DNA sequence: AATCTTTCCCACGGT
DNA sequence: TTACCGTGGGAAAGA
């Protein structure tokens, strides 16, 4: 017999007391292949994150069912999808998040793009499901012309995410990432940092707050880094562009993808953004012999800037555990409002098993494909018992539903709004 | 249009 | 032919 | 020490 349907005195508890279940997937948006037998690693490595109380609230439902700690342990893999490539298995005891430092993507593929797919499930077998990366470009190498707009994918859009590294003398051991760790700036050999590079106008001065401006980012503009987990930021700096080990004081192209970048310190003498092992300093770089245009950096000086993205997936297991996995998870990326009212959802993972739901109440729902479902507004009387017209501004959650009990939690709120 | 961020302070060699 | 991308080659300085 | 391995610069092949 299929399994139960979400009730509404279940769906009323999971809104009062919302334990979800995320899985965030962190990677760089471009790679570079590798041929023949060598392995060129992914870098910034991608990680993967075990977020919100669900995952605590599902250990102690687990135990509290007979389950000892270690089937109740969430256990992880992660591999190139759709190849033959192996899959690596992620350490995830103790803590909430694992990088995977050796994938690397074999010549072997044909694909232009790629996602990361990570494979989930309990220490006692119990199946979660497959969870997909963004999509990722595949390289050969970066070309040594400069960058044309034209190309966008290979280009660095202000008010986006990178990761920046530095590696001495072509080791894979040395290989550090600028990451925030309590309160301070710092190169660290395990974790990195996903920054907004946010382009700022050339007269703006060093303050907490300062406008951004749009655009792709050029080699000689100013620009802010902020973590983006943190908050904390860097002083304004001046991204310039590296030729061997000295920065070029006169470039002015587009910042590319896996390019050699420095970050000089603005309104000081010379001084440019510099590791010494893991902790993060300033140092001056020397004049050019008989070039003024350029200038000498510290081996420190010098970081590699990738363009990072994000996926992310959260559920619920609404009427307790099941057979499925909850995988693919829908996720809803907008709402727009459309005889009777009816709201599309616009987004990725659809199926017709699904409902939407506006709080308690399940709305009639017309499935159309992966990425575009329509369902009918309930009238306002089924949240305000007395109204036969919308008196007051009412707002409700808006939640997608599978048949099997699933809770797909969206972000977003669908507002009724009075007859101006 | 605006951001605010805490700015940490870079130290010297 | 000439020029940019893709693929092949190999040594530095790491484990 | 030797054997082995990512990485980046460069040569060669492809478009």
């Amino acid at each position: 017999s299929p399994p139960k349907r979400l009730t509404r005195e279940a769906m009323r508890n999971y809104l009062k007391e919302r334990g979800d279940q995320t899985v965030l997937i962190l990677h760089a948006k471009v790679a570079q292949k590798s041929y023949g037998n060598e392995k060129r690693f992914f870098c910034p490595p991608p990680c993967v994150y075990l977020m919100g109380s669900g995952w605590k609230k599902k250990k102690e439902q687990m135990e509290r069912d007979g389950c000892s700690e270690q089937e109740s342990q969430p256990c992880a893999f992660i591999g190139i999808g759709n190849s033959d490539q192996e899959m690596q298995q992620l350490n995830l005891e103790g803590k909430n998040y694992c990088t995977a430092k050796t994938l690397y993507i074999s010549d072997s593929d044909k694909r232009k793009h790629f996602m990361l797919s990570v494979k989930m499930f309990y220490g006692n077998s119990d199946d979660i499901g497959v969870f997909l990366s963004k999509r990722i470009k595949v390289i050969s190498k970066p070309s040594k012309k400069k960058q044309s707009l034209k190309n966008a994918d290979l280009c660095i859009a202000s008010g986006t995410k990178v990761a920046l590294f530095n590696r001495l003398r072509s080791q894979t051991v040395s290989t550090r990432y600028l990451h925030v760790e309590g309160g301070n700036f710092h190169a660290s050999s395990q974790q990195w940092g996903a920054f907004y590079i946010h382009l700022l106008d050339d007269d703006e001065s060093e303050g907490e707050e300062f406008t951004v401006r749009d655009g792709y980012i050029h080699y000689g503009q100013t620009v802010k880094l902020v973590c983006s987990v943190t908050g904390m930021a860097l002083p304004r700096l001046i991204i310039r562009k590296v030729d061997k080990q000295t920065a070029l004081l006169d470039a002015d192209d587009p910042v590319s993808q896996l390019h050699k970048c420095a970050f000089y310190l603005k309104d000081t003498e010379r001084m440019y953004l510099c590791l010494s092992q893991e902790r993060i300093i300033q140092f001056q770089a020397t004049p050019c012999p008989k070039e003024q245009n350029k200038e000498m950096i510290n081996d420190g000086a010098s970081w590699t800037i990738i363009s990072t993205d994000k996926a992310e997936y959260t559920f619920y297991e609404g009427m307790g555990p099941v057979l499925a996995p909850v995988t693919p998870v829908p996720v809803v990326e907008s709402l727009q409002l459309n005889d009777v009212a009816m709201l599309e959802l616009t987004g990725q993972n659809f199926t017709p098993n699904l409902r939407v739901w506006f709080g308690d109440v399940e709305a009639e729902t017309m499935y159309r494909c992966g990425e575009s479902m329509l369902c009918v507004v309930p009238d306002i009387s089924a949240f305000r018992e007395g109204w036969r017209w919308v008196r007051q501004p009412v707002q409700v959650p808006v939640t997608l539903v599978r048949n099997d009990g699933v809770i797909y939690s969206t972000s977003l709120t669908f507002t009724y709004t009075p007859e101006p | 249009k605006k951001a605010t961020a805490t700015t940490w302070m870079v130290p010297t060699a």
